[PDB]
């Protein structure tokens, strides 16, 4: 899941 | 009066004013934006409006302690578990404290008339709201308060039925703590209501199976290819 | 007078306003099915009328002389690259018979009609360009390359016989029709580069094959 | 990825 990914990552 | 470990879960909550204004702009704006060919449907708006409620939701849970103390694996699995009953309290709460009888409280701060959904809606939209102001009537009844909230959103949050997490003793831990420090607070300041505790955590297996009949209305319509996507809305309906 | 090879390229035609009137019954049902709160938007129905098309681009394609002997994995092949092209040319042929980005396309589309008015583009000429561009040599990794070579190399012949015997007074219709495939092809590239926009802002209606094609 | 839809038309 990249938007949830990216949102966790950042 | 209040316990220590409330105290600091109550800094986790986002300032209520400034995400309604937040979300109210963003939806006035994405419907600005487009032509009179291409305006979103009501549906379509509300859709988007959940969208950005669960990414307040993915905000306030990163700014727990205890969220932190997970690799992001963990944190994701945790997550693509609870979103929709996440949602499902939010707005409940929502009813509970701004709600008027008869009508529909929303993020935004707009509200909707019963009686609109009764005349324009299916079954099952319908009886997924039935069932929600039937528990809104029950916490309302019971005295559900902020702290009490928040304390219920880790209970739900960290989740001991999520399996395969590396660090499930982290969980355990704010299970057994969150649940001590709930009891101390519904005792203290709620003496008159003798099982609230108890009575308080009779919602959750509710609230998850209105979340359940959430999720298989919103997955359907996503199927009807009605649900606004490449959003964080849709990658939770697809999670494993 | 009629190439025999373009008489079974006609058998193999759809009725296209049968087909359009199905799709059109077809939406407006769903359209009265829907709440006030749930109706399409005219961008939304649009899309919808188009993927309704490819289904029966995909239909006609799969029925088709010579196609039809093709193993699946071509098949795809060739429809994954040639299908926002067909789309195209279904929209100018109808045209012809009867914001911003979007102007620049309709505009350009309306270039196209207006040339192929011009020449007094028939049916015949008409299947013939959408074998062509079926039949697309731009096409790697097919196992009978070789159909794709004699469809060319065939179809443009009858092609040139139909136009020579039946247009006479045109003597570069041929020449003329052939130099309006890279101009469709142009305008089937800005046509997906708008949709893929649209789409990554969630505002086309998807799980369905027209989302499908602008991904793969 | 491989469009589904179309994968399942053309092999019917
Ligand atoms: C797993 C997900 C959990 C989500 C938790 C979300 C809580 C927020 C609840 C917000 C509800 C907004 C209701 C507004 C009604 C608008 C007027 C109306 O009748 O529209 C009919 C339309 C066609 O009727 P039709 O019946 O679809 O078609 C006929 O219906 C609508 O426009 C309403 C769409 C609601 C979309 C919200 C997105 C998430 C899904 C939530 C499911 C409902 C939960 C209710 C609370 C328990």
């Amino acid at each position: 899941p990249a938007i949830l990914y990216a949102l966790l990552s950042s | 009066s209040i316990p220590h470990l409330i105290l600091e879960l109550l800094k986790c909550e986002p300032d209520e004013p400034q995400v309604q204004a937040k979300i109210m702009a963003y939806l006035q704006q994405e419907q600005a934006n487009r032509s009179k060919h291409e305006k979103l449907s009501t549906f379509g708006l509300m859709c988007k409006m959940a969208d950005q409620t669960l990414f307040s939701i993915v905000e306030w849970a990163r700014s727990s302690i205890f969220f932190r103390e997970l690799k992001v694996d963990d944190q994701m699995k945790l997550l693509q578990n609870c979103w929709s009953e996440l949602l499902i309290l939010d707005h409940i709460y929502r009813q509970v404290v701004h709600g008027k009888e008869g009508s529909i409280f929303l993020v935004t701060g707009q509200q909707v008339d019963y009686s609109i959904i009764a005349s324009q809606a299916g079954a099952t939209l319908n009886n997924l709201m039935s069932h929600a102001q039937e528990l809104v009537a029950k916490l309302r009844s019971l005295q559900f308060d902020q702290r009490e909230f928040v304390c219920l959103k880790f209970l739900v949050l960290f989740s001991l039925d999520v399996k395969n997490l590396e660090n499930f003793q982290l969980v355990e831990g704010v299970q057994e703590q969150v649940n001590a420090a709930l009891l101390d607070y519904t005792m203290c300041n709620y003496p008159q209501q003798t099982e609230k505790f108890g009575q308080l955590l009779l919602r959750l297996p509710e609230i998850r199976a209105i979340s359940m009949q959430a999720e298989e209305y919103l997955y359907y319509k996503h199927l009807n290819g009605d649900v606004p996507y490449n959003n964080l809305l849709i990658e939770m309906l697809h999670a494993k």
